[PDB]
């Protein structure tokens, strides 16, 4: 814990958030695509 | 008194099934409101209790035309049944009361 | 994600 | 100041601010919405695609007012109505009318990931980078209560969870039981 929570307030819940926030939405840019393209 | 009770009785039943008889009918016309009403005792409506209300910017579904002071029509929202919607000309009449 | 998805219910609900 | 405006009886659906329309981009995430709406909804809607710019009461009066009236003849028999417009980019584009359609807002929850979209759609897109990203930020600056359907899911059952209840709520409202 407390090699955590000094390195846990630098950049590490800045990097997971947005990484699996992001990866929803790549696939959320790519799915109202490919639902389109067909039908 | 008797004499008044013979004909404002008898206007408020058969403006009651000239109600019931417009649910069924289709929409004619919808409209956009712009100000808020709400109704009052004094209003000269023709069935006392069945009237609506409706606040800025609100839609009312008016099935028909009951006279020239109030319209027949339902409110766009869940569950909500036909009432008297006001005419313009009756938002036209109610404001110039206030003043005289 | 218990943070986000309720409230994806607070304004369908509202 | 008139108090009431002749309105269709049943609004017409219409989905945008994603970003700029008339591109690769935002056309291609709203056409997988037309494709849902198309066979959960189907018997009882009426999707069209829309040519000239309604914005106007470019296209004169007569050829613009005669396809508004096809929207007032698609609300006589009491049905969906939805509008595949392509110029419509903005909230108050559409406020100077009697139609007030359904403003579907597709919300793109962070704007980083708008131009990595644009460079997945090769190099021609790669051309309009910033041209996109300002009525992205635009419909970003309007406020979202002006607006009336708000999407901000990546998937498409969760948009689309909201794009099927919201107007089935919006339905039965229209709609009395006998």
């Amino acid at each position: 814990t407390k090699e955590r929570e000094k390195a846990k307030s630098r950049g590490t819940f800045q990097k997971l958030r947005e990484k699996q926030q992001l990866e929803e939405d790549l696939r959320g840019y790519m799915s109202w695509i490919t639902q389109g393209e067909v039908m | 008194q008797g004499p008044h009770m013979a004909l404002r009785k008898e206007a408020e039943r058969q403006a009651l099934a000239q109600l019931e008889k417009a649910k069924t009918k289709p929409v004619a016309f919808a409209v956009r409101t712009n100000v808020g009403y709400n109704p009052s005792p004094g209003d000269e409506v023709p069935v006392e209790g069945v009237a609506i209300t409706f606040e800025p910017k609100d839609f009312l579904h008016i099935k028909e035309k009951y006279n020239n002071d109030w319209w027949i029509g339902r409110l766009v929202k869940e569950g909500c049944e036909v009432g008297f919607i006001p005419s313009p000309v009756k938002l036209d009449s109610l404001r110039l009361l206030q003043e005289q | 994600q218990k943070a986000k998805a309720e409230e994806r219910k607070r304004r369908k609900m509202s | 100041v008139p108090p009431y405006d002749v309105v269709p009886s049943m609004r017409p659906i219409i989905l945008v601010g994603p970003s700029l329309k008339g591109y690769e981009v935002t056309d291609m995430m709203q056409k997988a919405l037309f494709d849902f709406l198309k066979h959960l909804f189907d018997g009882r809607i009426s999707i069209t695609r829309v040519t000239a710019d309604i914005s106007l009461a470019r296209s004169s009066l007569a050829e613009v007012q005669s396809e508004i009236e096809r929207i007032f003849e698609l609300a006589r028999t009491l049905q969906l109505v939805a509008l595949d417009a392509d110029t419509i980019n903005h909230p108050a584009q559409l406020s100077k009318t009697s139609l007030a359609p359904i403003i579907v807002y597709i919300k793109i929850t962070s704007p980083k990931v708008l131009q990595r979209l644009i460079k997945s759609r090769g190099k021609s897109q790669s051309k309009h980078l910033n041209v996109q990203i300002a009525a992205s930020e635009k419909l970003a600056q309007c406020p979202p209560e002006m607006f009336d359907i708000i999407l901000d899911e990546n998937q498409l059952e969760d948009a689309c969870e909201h794009l099927a209840e919201y107007l089935e709520a919006y339905w039965k409202a229209t709609h009395p039981p006998s």
